[PDB]
């Protein structure tokens, strides 16, 4: 409760809010999710000056996303998408549209918020930490558990965005990826001590 | 560094 607090508080410091009309009420909501990410991880991101960038448009609209407008992302080859149509965007930096945080909002995250922000984590806080042997090793076993298999099967840095998702969303994912990917679970638990 | 959520 009070750690859930002090999460809020850091997350003040990293959490930029669009500018013009947007869901003031679901961008709480994101901020609040984002809340139940282990302290340490969020006092890192503010430590390196990671913004996380509520948007109220598309992620290409941004002048520093703009070079990616009709780019395929990692993954997404045959979807007919672009990053045009991406509601969220994470590693050096992070971006997510206001509103589709939910599985099926323009993409199958368990949720968009927590998916970027773990590549953030990843890269920018844990030094590619899912490309690591250790990970890597654990990612061949278990890497095919969660669903989306030619995604998060594939690549071990989205399975370890996704695992952490499912590891800070709720208590509901929380236990449904200890009961497909114990090694994971430990790996991810072992990793906040 | 840029990646994608879940298609
Ligand atoms: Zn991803």
């Amino acid at each position: 409760s009070t750690t859930i607090q002090q999460n809020k508080d850091t997350l003040s410091q990293i959490v930029v809010f669009p500018t013009g009309n947007y869901d003031k009420n679901e961008a709480n909501a994101m901020v609040n999710r984002l809340a139940n990410i282990d302290g340490k991880y969020l006092n890192a991101l503010k430590q390196n000056n990671l913004k996380i960038k509520l948007l109220s448009g598309k992620l290409t609209d941004e002048k520093e996303y703009a070079y990616l407008k009709g780019v395929v992302p990692k993954g997404w080859e045959g979807t007919g998408k672009t990053w045009d149509d991406v509601p969220g965007l994470g590693g050096s930096t992070v971006a997510l549209r206001i509103g589709f945080s939910n599985k099926g909002k323009g993409h199958d995250a368990i949720n968009l918020e927590l998916h970027a922000t773990a590549h953030a984590i990843d890269h920018i806080v844990l030094n590619d930490i899912s490309k690591s042997a250790q990970f890597k090793q654990i990612f061949a076993k278990e890497g095919r558990s969660l669903g989306n298999v030619n995604f998060l099967g594939v690549y071990p840095e989205e399975f370890f965005a996704e695992s952490f998702a499912y590891y800070y969303l709720n208590q509901d994912t929380n236990s449904k990826l200890k009961s497909a990917c114990p090694q994971t679970y430990s790996f991810l638990q072992n990793l906040a001590k | 560094e840029v990646a994608p959520p879940v298609p």
